[PDB]
């Protein structure tokens, strides 16, 4: 069978580079030759005790461009007033009795992995677990970058936002520094910067990594410029306003970006990014997203089809 | 073309008179103006210009254009005459223009009108909302 | 390809009377011989952004007759505790990358024709936007009238209700307004009255309309008589007890109604029709409740499907 | 006074002057700019005036002044003097300028550009929104 | 004792001449002098089942003006034990064995009437009920219009704005009605006009009243102008927008304006009122507001007191 | 007549160190020498637009003591008529023409000083508005430093906790900085560190200030420990447990501290004071609570009357 056939998709510290590039070298095939039967007749819970429109679309289109039927829920209203008093693990025991694999998003951190102790020989896809992991957001992200830069080694990245908070420029970062030769350039007000122990990770790989107050410091040899939203809500609004300027990202600051130069963002972009990047040719946060359906399509594919994609 | 009596504003940062026009109301009146930006500019590179007769300007209203045009030159004139020239400086307080950057401060959609404490620093100028007391530089003020 | 073929399905006045008919004949084949297969492969998002229990069920069962995936949401919740801080524009942009068709419902006027400005080549289809446009109302309407009348020409149509604020009478006099020899009885209290933009235009194509105080005054010379919902959230209950004899509905009411008449209701009629009705020849809400499938089948075929309908 | 080429539009109503600079954006440019306000021409209220530099509009731009300046003259600079004198008609399409005054409308805190459409009417005139497809008369959309 | 002693106070249907120009008389006195331990040792019920924050602290500071002392609750979506089960008779069959007096405010009409056969010879004092009475606002209405123009005869009256469905003009209009020759000007939409039975009840009383479509046209001659809020809650908002300009005052419409002539809002004035005419010596209602203090004192005092020494 | 007599009570950057002297005198006075009857026939409007218990009850028990009477409400997340539309600045206008003074606390910063600007000649005190300022605390805590330690002026105070966040905590630095010879220990993690602007004001009046990770560095010279509680909520959950341990004060902790020592906390104390802390004589957090009423007292008094006899 193929490496990743019935693994649990759990956290990007679990995936090898090989994992890596099998996902995003399946994401390729598919997105070139749609195989819109593949998963006929198998049923997958879309499992969202946290709701996320956005990703759950995302993840329940994939289901379906590869014939596969869904059941499933979106919660985030079940809380405190009970929520639900029956454990994670029971709700899990059972609904692994009924589906051929799990995708779930939780607030809490490491339920997907207190998933697959309950769900037997069925797969379960973490779809984010609280701060922790988002896998399926880095796979979508690597391909992304890998497509539009023929590479995954050598780059010149730039990450912008709340590094902080962001478990998404976490885990990118975990998995661009499995690949050779990369340069970060961390772009955060002192409140948010990336936190030590993603530096320090980064230390003992030898890998090369700048703190810049702007954009502009570093705008000329980027190939990524991975934009965060800024989570306001952490905030005084008047240190929001203070600071707001360092991350916030218009079209006349594109000047000397290099013609390979792509933007990301895993959305919403409200604040960051201004409208007129739109319609620039470095705009990628849409193709992004796009891409999102052939991440998630190969990761259900290898995971739930022995044979690998041709 | 050249006027008798009320006041030119000179040497204005070049694409400036508009924005001061707007800012200032400058046009809500029914004497006559006269403008132009980037203009025939021997004592500049690219400037701005504002006549408007038969109206003068008090020591506090052009120091309020320190902010927009800091270099500017007021002149009063009457009887074709150049009877006074002035510079804008640094006023203490700058009202009704400037919008507080707070999101969570009283002063947005509330009757009131905006109000900073003014004070330069090096490198830049601190201004302090009257209402929230919160103090930004003028760049994050100025910037929306 | 047909003349529908990846249009937009936005307002019905921005549809031509050949294109109303053209839905129609579309709509009788699919009734007579199903196409189960016809949208295989497709996947249709169904983004009830106003939540629509009955709209939104006739909507995906009509996607899923034609074999077609679907994958949706429905809010009415989020509002403004935040609802979505990311524009509608983003969300369809988005969006539009994971599927090939749009259907959706919004509670502000224009959104769905903003949602085309950003969908690409993904074609949206109005389930209805504010008090604007819902078209593919007024096509199960038209389809049922033309069903049960033989045509949709030289017919006596009385609209009764309330007039002022009912966007679907608005949308269905525009419609009839496109054929010939029509005429219209307006029944509504005078704090209901038929706009009069309406009755201008019926005035520019000098098409016969009148007003009147109850329905008895034209029982005996309808074809159609349209009821609408009053929406007593904006009267006074005093006010609403005083007028509310003159748009009910009982079966005594219909003695001399012609044989071939039928009673239309956009639904719920809770108020206004007594069950009493319901077995009359004449009540025919339901089988028009159950021509939104067919037309709402018509509609997406003629738009996802190149070669028109055998 | 004269500019060798470029724009100059005359004949500009009191205190529209100003409001063409705003909405029309017809003072944000590098190229040089000279404008008279408040201008003495014929009638009590007289005139406001325009001139811009090395820069031409089309005939569908001289369009949108209908609204609030239906009487003015746009004239093209070639060497020193005229080619053409033009005039502003009603448009088809008024677009982004104007605000849709149904608060409910998707246009609103949306990146689009507003439409309406156009057509007369006994003591005014109604326009219809692209997007809501409401239609209001000027005097009630131009009041937002 | 004096003609309002332990009366009820409900409806302005109820109160005669006499007894409008003893309340007024009363609130003169009591504003000129006060008497701070009329009502001492009186404990005085504040019943708000329907919460309103200005009627009750103006009502609640009356009591305390006087002496008395308050209990009482303001209700939102809620109750305790046990209403919404327990009729509102046994609530104020309880209450009415503690208290002095009971204001109350309610949703539904009747509500105060209703509470009177069941409080004993406990006062009921009517907050509001519903679209039906609210007695009180009328009183300041009434004291604010004698104190600023000397008489309550001989008055132009104009009303701006929601005519058909604020009860506070209904009431204020059959109020001065009760005295003579006062003209009305009524200024509203067609959509909103004074209702019909206000209308036949000034013709029963050869009391002039016109429609005008502006305040230009009655501006030179009014003595009051009172403008009320339009509730659009009812109406959609682009009809809101398109009669907005027609109850916009601003200080520029003063112009013409008679020296003696005041505008009152029983408020909130959003949308009809510009602030800049709160600097005018025209804009009379905070005073109006100020002035439902000595009203309603008196009302108490009136109540709660067989004879008055003023 | 007295200094702050008619006085707004907004910012404590607006009171001299002999208006705080004035104020800490005067409730040392009534403290001593009980007034129930100084405000008799006073009514003051208790405005929490945002809810606060603890701060209502202590502000209201001060009016009470004096004998005032009062009127107010408490806001969640609603209004009644017509805020949420109805402008704050129409709000205090009408309430300033009922009420002698107004206290009020508000969501937004800067809410009190507008209040000042429609208020007339009523005067405001300022409960707290949003992160701005909150004087009566920081009077409270003052009255507290001085009663206890017999002076305000060459101190040792220790600030533990939030610093970053704690509008009480810049307040009571400023107004101790309006002393002489204090200095400063702040004891915070990196991320919530004392502001730069608060350690900028000290450095220009020649104030000593230090750093310290442990509360045990400096116990031995402590004159006053003010702990302050950690707003948890805009932190991940793991960031707050990796720094729980560097604001947690036990009875252990206070081995060495000097006889004169006292604990401040404003309350509430959850996972920062343990509840043995709370039976040595070092505690006292209830004792400061306490003092909020004489505080209080003195405020109102001071500003409602001209001159006060005690
Ligand atoms: N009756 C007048 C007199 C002067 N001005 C204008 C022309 C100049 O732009 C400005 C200053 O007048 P000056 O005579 O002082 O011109 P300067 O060359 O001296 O200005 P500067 O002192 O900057 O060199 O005022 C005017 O418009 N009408
Ligand atoms: N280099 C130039 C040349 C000409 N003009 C303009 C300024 C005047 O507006 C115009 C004058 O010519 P007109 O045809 O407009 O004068 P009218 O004939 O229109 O005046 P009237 O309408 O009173 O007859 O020339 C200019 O600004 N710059
Ligand atoms: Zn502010
Ligand atoms: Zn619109």
């Amino acid at each position: 069978a193929n490496p990743l056939y019935q693994k649990h998709i759990i956290s990007i510290n679990d995936l090898s580079r090989d994992d890596l590039n099998l996902v995003l070298a399946t994401a390729a095939k598919l997105k070139a030759n749609p195989q819109p039967e593949l998963l006929k007749h198998k049923v997958i819970a879309s499992c969202f005790f946290e709701a996320s429109t956005r990703t759950r679309l995302s993840f329940e289109t994939s289901m379906h461009r590869l014939g596969a039927s869904v059941v499933g829920f979106s919660d985030s209203a079940n809380t405190s007033l009970g929520k639900k008093g029956e454990t994670l693990a029971d709700t899990i025991s059972v609904i692994s009795t009924y589906v051929d694999a799990i995708v779930m998003r939780h607030p809490q951190e490491g339920a997907a992995r207190l998933a697959t102790e309950f769900s037997g020989n069925v797969p379960v896809l973490n779809a984010g677990d609280g701060s922790n992991q988002h896998p399926t957001q880095t796979l979508l992200d690597l391909f992304t970058i890998q497509e539009t830069q023929g590479r995954l080694d050598n780059l010149h990245v730039a990450m912008v936002g709340d590094l902080k908070y962001g478990r998404t420029v976490h885990s990118l970062t975990q998995a661009l520094a499995k690949f050779d030769g990369n340069r970060f350039y961390f772009i955060a007000p002192d409140a948010l910067a990336m936190p030590q122990y993603i530096l320090d990770m980064l230390d003992e790989k030898g890998i090369a990594w700048s703190l810049h107050s702007s954009i502009e410091e570093v705008m000329a040899e980027v190939d990524i410029l991975y934009m965060t939203r800024v989570q306001k809500e952490r905030l005084d609004p008047s240190e929001y306003a203070n600071v707001k300027a360092q991350f916030v990202l218009r079209a006349s600051d594109l000047h000397n970006a290099k013609a390979n130069m792509k933007v990301l963002h895993p959305l919403p972009r409200v604040d960051e990014i201004a409208t007129d990047v739109d319609k620039t040719p470095h705009a990628w946060y849409f193709q992004q997203a796009g891409n999102g359906i052939f991440a998630r399509q190969a990761l259900l594919a290898l995971v739930l089809n022995r044979d690998l994609v041709l | 073309e050249a006027i008798k009596r009320g006041t030119v504003i000179d040497h204005i940062p070049a694409q400036i008179g508009f924005k001061l026009l707007s800012l200032f109301k400058l046009t809500e009146t029914d004497q006559r103006i006269t403008i132009g930006l980037n203009l025939p500019s021997g004592e500049m590179g690219r400037k701005d210009l504002i006549k408007i007769e038969n109206t003068f300007l008090s020591e506090d209203q052009v120091d309020q254009l320190a902010l927009y045009a800091p270099q500017a030159t007021v002149n009063r004139i009457d009887n074709y005459e150049v009877v006074g020239k002035s510079r804008p400086s640094l006023p203490e307080r700058i009202d009704n223009v400037l919008v507080c950057p707070n999101s969570n401060c009283i002063s947005h959609a509330e009757p009131v009108s905006s109000s900073f404490a003014v004070r330069k620093r090096a490198n830049d100028i601190a201004l302090k909302c009257k209402y929230c007391e919160k103090e930004f530089s003028h760049n994050v003020v100025l910037a929306n």
